[PDB]
């Protein structure tokens, strides 16, 4: 894990680095001088092509990078309800605490989620209990409403050993579990990488309608809990209206908007709203049951497609519960907007229109990770994604 | 012998080292295998192979053997009825050979029966001096095709001895005394593919054939030695107008290639083509016919071969002094061959991709084709007539293929999906097709019919063309404005649509119109414009003449129905034209 | 390690994957490659030249690393074990069970290419085939043996045409039921469920063999499945003698995924960037149907795609229409106006239906009928479009009928409804009381003998 | 010098390799293997390169065994007063069975620009004996004034009517006509040809026909 690699070309987000060959593809890395996170796309003999996520001035050849041995991931566990992210997930209003800055910097390495705030975690799972992927130990109230549920990972299996309710921060080990490899600690957060959809057991019908509240929707296009919508429609006719709408007064659980090459503004006017408007019923505000991902239209070009996958494995997360889930993706057209010009920087064979061939089956890929489920675990509860998305056509 | 080394395998194309005493256009056999493929191109010791078969589980380091000889064709009896694959391998021996109702692939099959016995009738004298295609003798080798043995090309010299006998296409039947020695001659000749057969001189095609398809034969005739394309959209009819012209014309022999196209269609063909018997003659249209098969999912490169297969044995018997047609269905799989094995190359493409060779391939197959002085001292006269269906993506004749056929064909039959999706068959546009023999075919129709039937066809065009007008002004200011007389010109041109340009295969009799019938329902469709027009000036009204011709106009619209020994019912009807009109007019 | 394994991966770009120093190679050989966590990925040898040799990887090559992946080399084609156990089985796109059945031991392994039928070793595809819809029975006859795809578009109903197919078929002789094959190539859970549901309601399922590829899975693995398919179809029909409809959707996912490898090999494009090769790799799938003399079964295929921006001209609908032998289109036109199932007979097309129909096998009317219907249709809609730019008034008296024509003919002919099961003599006599709107002297396409003893 | 280097053939155009001294609009001689000589001209040359147009056409030609002979002049016609009487073909070659013409000189077919400062101004009246034209749109000597027309439309007729009675009123036996047909019909070529000879026109005519049968590039150089 000691290669370093050498810049050979920088043109925009797309950078490549010969001497990487002890890397793997989709590995994230640390670009140039300063840094920069970026992801390796591609593999030619030692030469990686790299998709930066961050700003690229200033950067030149000869310049060394790191790769960090993991792919692009993010973390799930208490502290991610009401946070806006950036398309890769760091926290916006850390990076300006951090920084000091009211501006975006660069090169800037933060953890998603407070690895130091203390949470009370209550265990509802009996040592001697034998567990697979999904099964719950125990829960966090992150919200009065909420229920932050600790499920067992993916890849373990095994005997619940040591158990215990208390005060911890998310990565102290809170259960121990006996597996075939040997002993394993489990903490209340896990990583997942945001282009693997998270597995279910199975897909069920998507039948119970959703109210939006929308007279027109419900009425004579309404969409089901698990269906997706597309909202198609030249500027100013009020597709992103429509998803603050649906993102307001849903009758969902959770709701994560991912704000995907669009207004700043747009963005502000949700964290500054949502904590206004307070549920009559159980007193919380939408912004205790909303999760933001920002990567405005002049932020950085690839991360667009970061702020899709980010948002679409948050919702599976907490899918995975046993919620409800909808995510408004405002908008789509410039994720694929993102692909077209990185599809033409690696000077590829155009598909339709100069988007890349592979168009179709990434938005079919992502659609497909929406749905009614039943969720890994013996319980086999249920929980569901509504994908509401603009499109912007020329 | 020499034995090469695969180097590299890309579906079609194989690349071998060690070939250095190979040539190209050298057939070969390919991997463990032994697939059978062409050399194509030489580099040093390094050959690129165009394989005819699947390549699938060959890979470098495996052997590869020349044969030292040229792609090529059996040309003898034993060809006439045969359906071959590309690479003039017999089918139905293929599958006895293999036991199998699937094709293999390594299996060499010699194309006709080595073994079978024909009689010989010599015709020509010991002692006589003989060249390239001189006629010794015949064999009858089906009902309707005496097969005549001709001196190959490269022989010259004096009959030492024949005598007529019951022999194979193997035994010597014939010593000639050349400068260089006696040589021995045998029923069948072999011809590499890639190579014209030579004539003595090149003819202008100028003998309309009777397709029988009326508005082929009427207003985009071809001649026997022409060439035509029908381009057309899938569904349009492109097949099936080859299949009537391959079914009716009057040349002596057919040679159908099925070039990329469905299994189905050909073994519609081998099955039905026996059954197609005249009953008084006794002779099926098989009898006549040769098919290559290389459907659409049999190996692509041997679309090509089946080209080359095709024209050669049309070339043989053209030499024979017989008139032949060659339908290839379709040209664009040709192309789409050509245009796999140039990016395997790694050669610069041209115009959506295909090689910028293209348009010589096409030229050099079309050069081919034509009314010719076959050699020998008889200086008997063959023809080729190429009909080739070009199948452009969406419809569009803008694309290579089309317009490079376009380019050296004379007669363009663009198929229209309009027409097919009204069941208007066959969909043929008659105002953009054209026919470059039109004015020739009229003049020699005049002279054979000894009737005036080039002012037919221009009258039955000319009134086409001004529905065409017509109709425009229609949708411009209404069907109202039309006078008695635009609307009478509309009735006639619909006549000519629905009466005689609209042609169903599929009927017993629609599927098939003599010359001479022809001529009969062309003159009642314009006995009625013209006996209706001398009504209107007369002061009657159009109204009033409609309503007082059905029934005539039902005999018209039905002529098509009647039956070639009953012509005289279609003539007839100019004889009730006149006279009902008469009536009417006469009030 | 049985196989030896290589570390000399050299390139990595979507799909591709490039492999230097290899020995032994072949082309079209199957592939695997062993990752680090102990994931097995599989592939195809593309091609092979000296000790290098190019490979497309079905599962795709993210966290492929050049000191951590080994590829292995099996020596062999992808192959399909197959066996009569696959029936009532579901697996996924390489032909793997998919439903927490037992295990099943295959009698053979088959490579998924096939082989190509002897053109003069086919019997002629001629047995009507009833699925029971009119615009299907009557105008655009099926027979068993042939290939006759549904073109539809986004949002059409083109899962309920092709279950009511599925449902209603049947040949009018003693013959068995259909063995149904059903491939689904980058489809939705949704639209995959609704088939699912259907077979199970009907039990169908019980004599169904289904190769599910969703739009989670892969899109390479899309290459892979209809030849997994129409291989078990094959071995069902020529080897065990049943009679089998294949079902394959969506076409344009399987195209696109080639596009997709195509475009990675850097292939010189054919129109809209689809490679050259689409139109003879679309017919090694389509041409494996039909019927074999001496043989029982037969293979009876109806793909189904959807026309992208609904043009008929994409080389998508465009090179599958020639290779099949017609096409079956549905419009939104006529699905907006509730017209069930909303077939456009105009541009729809079998090019089978002559051997099969008439005297002796549907009834003598046939023929003529059908002409006669599709032209007074085609007139009519022609006179619809001239009242809707002209108006209701600058219609004649008989273009006036033949639109009302053209309107009852969509109404109460086409429009039947996805549960109905007209047998061929009730569609041939409602073809009858259509034609008796028109006088008796339009219809040219009918001769006198049928005229005297059908019409009304 | 005759090059056996032709390296590929795209429709009327023709690659040379292996070239040396070749200019811009040279004028070559392609030998067939048949031995036809077909004519062409240099469209692009570069290094040792040539590209070619030939106006015949290249079906029918076998590169490998044809070579390309570079005459080093443009193509040219040989000029005469003898030209007066006769029918040529597209390419300039007779077409009546006559005699070839022994020309008094050979002009560079694309001409030259007339100095604006040398030109005289279109004067005089030309008579068509057409009044629609004499009278509403008068023809002056020296003017370009075209026919604007349709297919089906009778401009045939009105070709031949023009060339048949056009006349100055001033001058005696100074007036000819050069027609030249472009891509035209058999029949239209009969017609026109029929016409000029019935009248006598054709004694004070040249003619160069090229007709829709014939190799179509022959139409680039037909008009100059
Ligand atoms: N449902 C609505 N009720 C009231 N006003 C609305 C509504 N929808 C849209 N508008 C108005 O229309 C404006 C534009 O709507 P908006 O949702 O921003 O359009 P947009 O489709 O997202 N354009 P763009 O972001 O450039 O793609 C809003 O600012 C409102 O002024
Ligand atoms: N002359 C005709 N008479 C009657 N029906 C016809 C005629 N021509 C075509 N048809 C009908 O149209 C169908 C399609 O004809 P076909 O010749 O197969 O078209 P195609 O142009 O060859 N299509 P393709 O092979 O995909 O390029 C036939 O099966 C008939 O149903
Ligand atoms: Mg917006
Ligand atoms: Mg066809």
């Amino acid at each position: 894990g000691m290669q370093i690699g050498k810049i050979i070309k920088v043109s925009g987000p797309l950078v490549m680095a010969e001497n990487m060959s002890e890397a793997s593809i989709q590995d994230m890395c640390l670009v140039g001088d300063l840094g920069v996170i970026g992801e390796i796309i591609e593999m030619r003999q030692d030469v990686a092509s790299i998709q930066v996520y961050e700003e690229t001035s200033g950067i030149g050849p000869g310049e060394p990078v790191r790769s960090t041995g993991e792919a692009l991931s993010v973390e799930l566990g208490p502290g991610i309800i009401s946070q806006m992210f950036d398309g890769i997930q760091r926290p916006l209003d850390t990076f300006m605490e951090v920084t000091q800055s009211n501006f975006l910097g660069r090169g800037v390495q933060l953890p998603a989620l407070d690895h130091e705030k203390q949470w009370w975690f209550e265990a509802t799972i009996e040592e001697g209990t034998e567990v697979s992927a999904g099964d719950i130990i125990g829960y966090v109230d992150e919200t009065k409403i909420i229920q932050h549920k600790i499920m067992v990972p993916n890849g373990i299996k095994g005997t619940v050993q040591k158990i215990e309710s208390g005060s911890f921060t998310i990565d102290d080990p809170i259960c121990v579990i006996e597996t075939e490899q040997g002993l394993k600690e489990l903490t209340m957060m896990q990583k997942w990488p945001v282009r693997r959809g998270r597995p279910i057991k199975q897909k069920l019908n998507p039948d119970v309608p959703m109210i939006t509240g929308q007279r027109v929707i419900d009425t004579f296009f309404p969409v089901t809990k698990g269906g997706a919508a597309a909202v198609p429609g030249p500027f100013g006719a009020g597709k992103t209206v429509v998803q603050h709408q649906i993102a307001k007064w849903s009758d969902v659980d959770l709701v994560v908007y991912v704000g995907c090459g669009e207004r700043g503004n747009e963005m502000t006017d949700v964290v500054n709203e949502f904590p206004e408007l307070i549920d009559p019923n159980t007193g919380e505000s939408l912004m205790e049951r909303t999760v933001l991902i920002a990567n405005t239209s002049n932020m950085p070009v690839a991360a667009r497609e970061a702020s899709i996958y980010t948002g679409i494995t948050i919702a599976e997360y907490f899918r995975d519960m046993g919620y409800d889930v909808a995510i408004m993706a405002d908008s789509t057209s410039r994720w694929a907007e993102a692909l077209r010009e990185m599809s033409g920087r690696l000077e590829e064979m155009p598909g339709d229109e100069g988007y890349p061939a592979y168009l179709g089956s990434r938005l079919a890929e992502y659609y497909e990770r929406s749905g009614r489920v039943i969720a890994l675990g013996s319980d086999q509860r249920e929980g569901s994604i509504t994908a509401i998305s603009a499109v912007s056509p020329s | 012998m020499q034995i090469g080394k695969i180097i590299k395998v890309s579906g079609p194309l194989v690349m071998a080292e060690n070939m250095s005493e190979a040539s190209i256009q050298d057939m070969c056999l390919v991997g463990d295998l032994g697939v059978i493929g062409e050399i194509i191109e030489m580099r040093q010791d390094v050959a690129s192979i165009q394989v005819y078969e699947e390549t699938s589980g060959i890979g470098p380091g495996e052997p590869v053997r020349s044969t030292g000889e040229a792609l090529s064709v059996e040309l003898g009896p034993g060809i006439i009825s045969q359906m071959f694959d590309g690479i003039q391998r017999p089918l139905d021996t293929f599958m006895e050979v293999t036991q199998s109702n699937f094709l293999g692939r390594g299996v060499q099959l010699p194309a006709l029966d080595h073994e079978k016995q024909w009689w010989f009738e010599a015709t020509i004298e010991e002692g006589t001096e003989v060249s390239a295609g001189d006629i010794i003798g015949y064999v009858d080798e089906t009902k309707i095709i005496q097969h005549k043995i001709m001196v190959p090309n490269g022989i010259k010299g004096t009959v030492q001895k024949i005598e007529s006998g019951s022999f194979t296409i193997d035994d010597p039947i014939c010593v000639i005394e050349t400068e260089q020695g006696l040589k021995e001659l045998t029923m069948m000749q072999k011809w590499p593919v890639r190579r014209g057969r030579p004539i003595k001189q090149k003819l202008n095609p100028d003998v309309p054939m009777i397709t029988g398809q009326r508005v082929i034969d009427t207003f985009f005739p071809v001649t026997k030695g022409g060439a035509a394309a029908v381009p057309g959209p899938f569904g349009a009819g492109k097949t099936v107008v080859q299949h009537q012209i391959a079914k009716w014309s009057d040349v002596d022999l057919v040679v159908y290639v099925g070039c990329g196209e469905r299994g189905n269609e050909m073994t519609d063909v081998v099955n039905e083509f026996p059954e197609l018997i005249d009953p008084n003659t006794g002779e099926s249209l098989m009898e006549r016919t040769v098919l290559i098969a290389n459907t659409s999912n049999m190996p692509v490169a041997a679309r090509e071969a089946s080209i080359y297969t095709g024209i050669t044995i049309a070339e043989y018997f053209r030499d024979m002094g017989y008139d032949v047609a060659i339908m290839a269905d379709s040209t664009s799989r040709w192309a789409e061959a050509l245009r796999e094995m140039s990016g395997r190359l790694e050669e610069m493409p041209g115009d959506e991709g295909y090689p910028a060779y293209l348009g010589s391939r096409l030229a050099e197959y079309y050069e081919r084709s034509g009314r010719v002085i076959a050699l020998g001292s008889d200086q008997r006269e063959g023809s080729i007539t190429a009909i080739s269906a070009v199948s452009p993506s969406g419809g569009d004749i803008s694309e290579p293929v089309t317009q490079n056929t376009l380019r050296v064909v004379k007669v363009f039959w663009g198929l229209d999906s309009s027409l097919a999706q009204k069941r208007h068959f066959p969909s043929i546009n008659w105002i953009q097709s054209y026919s470059l023999y039109s004015t020739e075919v009229g003049r020699y129709m005049d002279q054979i019919l000894q009737q005036d039937w080039s002012d037919m066809v221009t009258e039955g065009m000319r009134i086409l063309q001004e529905e065409e007008q017509l109709n425009e002004i229609v949708r411009l200011v209404g069907i109202d404005s039309l006078s008695d007389n635009d609307r009478l010109t509309l009735e006639v041109a619909k006549s000519i649509r629905e009466d005689y340009l609209q042609q169903n295969a599929f009927d017993d009799v629609d599927t098939f119109t003599s010359r001479e019938k022809q001529f009969n329902m062309l003159k009642v469709i314009l006995t009625f414009g013209k006996e209706a027009r001398k009504a209107l000036s007369l002061g009657a009204y159009f109204n009033e003449i409609m309503e007082g011709t059905v029934a005539v106009r039902e005999r018209i619209s039905r002529s098509k129905y009647i039956p070639e020994e009953e012509l005289a019912k279609i003539s007839s009807i100019n004889e009730e034209i006149k006279e009902t009109i008469q009536l009417i007019v006469s009030e | 390690g049985m196989i030896k394994e290589y570390r000399t991966i050299k390139e990595v770009v979507g799909p591709l994957m490039a492999v230097e120093k290899v020995s032994g190679v072949k082309y079209e050989e199957l592939i695997e490659v062993r990752m680090q966590n102990g994931e097995i990925r599989r592939g195809q040898v593309l091609e092979v030249q000296e000790d290098k040799a190019m490979v497309q990887i079905f599962e795709g090559t993210s966290g492929i690393n050049y000191k951590n992946s080994s590829v292995r080399f099996l020596g062999h084609p992808l192959q399909l074990g197959v066996s009569e156990d696959m029936i009532g089985r579901v697996f996924d796109g390489l032909g793997r069970p998919k439903d927490n059945g037992p295990e099943i031991l295959p009698e053979k392994y088959l490579d998924i290419n096939g082989e190509v039928i002897n053109p003069i070793a086919r019997d002629y595809p001629d047995e009507f085939i009833q699925t029971g819809i009119s615009a299907i029975d009557h105008l655009n006859t099926l027979v068993r043996g042939q290939k006759l795809p549904v073109f539809s578009g986004s949002g059409l109903p083109h899962k309920e045409l092709a279950a009511q197919i599925a449902r209603q078929a049947t040949v009018l002789d003693s013959s068995d039921d259909f063995a149904v094959v059903f491939a689904a190539i980058g489809i939705t859970f949704e639209e995959a469920e609704f088939f699912m549901e259907d077979f199970r309601q009907t039990g169908a399922i019980d004599r169904s063999v289904m190769f599910m590829n969703l739009a989670n899975d892969p899109a390479i693995e899309r290459i892979a499945t209809p030849r997994m398919a129409l291989t078990a179809a094959e071995y069902l029909a020529y080897e065990k003698g049943m009679h089998v409809l294949v079902i394959m959707t969506d076409m344009t996912n399987y195209a696109e995924a080639l596009r997709e490898i195509s475009a990675a090999r850097r292939e010189v494009p054919g129109r809209r960037g689809y490679p050259g090769y689409l139109y003879t790799n679309l017919a090694t799938l389509f041409e494996r149907a039909g019927r074999i003399r001496g043989l029982k079964g037969s293979v009876t295929q109806i793909p189904i795609l959807t026309m992208p921006e609904d043009d008929k001209t994409h080389p998508i609908p465009d090179l599958t229409g020639y290779i099949t032998e017609g096409q079956i289109i549905l419009t939104r036109e006529l699905y907006k106006s509730g017209i069930q199932p909303p077939i456009d007979v105009l541009p729809s097309l079998s090019r089978l239906k002559d051997k099969g129909t008439g005297a002796g096998k549907t009834r003598e009317d046939h023929a003529a009928t059908m002409n006669q219907l599709f032209a007074a249709y085609a007139q009519g809609k022609q006179a619809k479009e001239l009242a809707v730019v002209l108006g209701e008034s600058a219609l004649s008296d008989i273009d006036k009928i033949y639109a009302k024509f053209a309107e009852r003919f969509e109404n109460e002919y086409v429009n039947q409804g996805f549960y109905t099961n007209r047998t061929i003599t009730e569609t041939l006599d409602l073809g009858w009381e259509l034609l008796a709107m028109l006088p008796r002297t339009e219809l040219k396409r009918i001769k006198d003998d049928l005229l005297d003893k059908y019409l009304p």
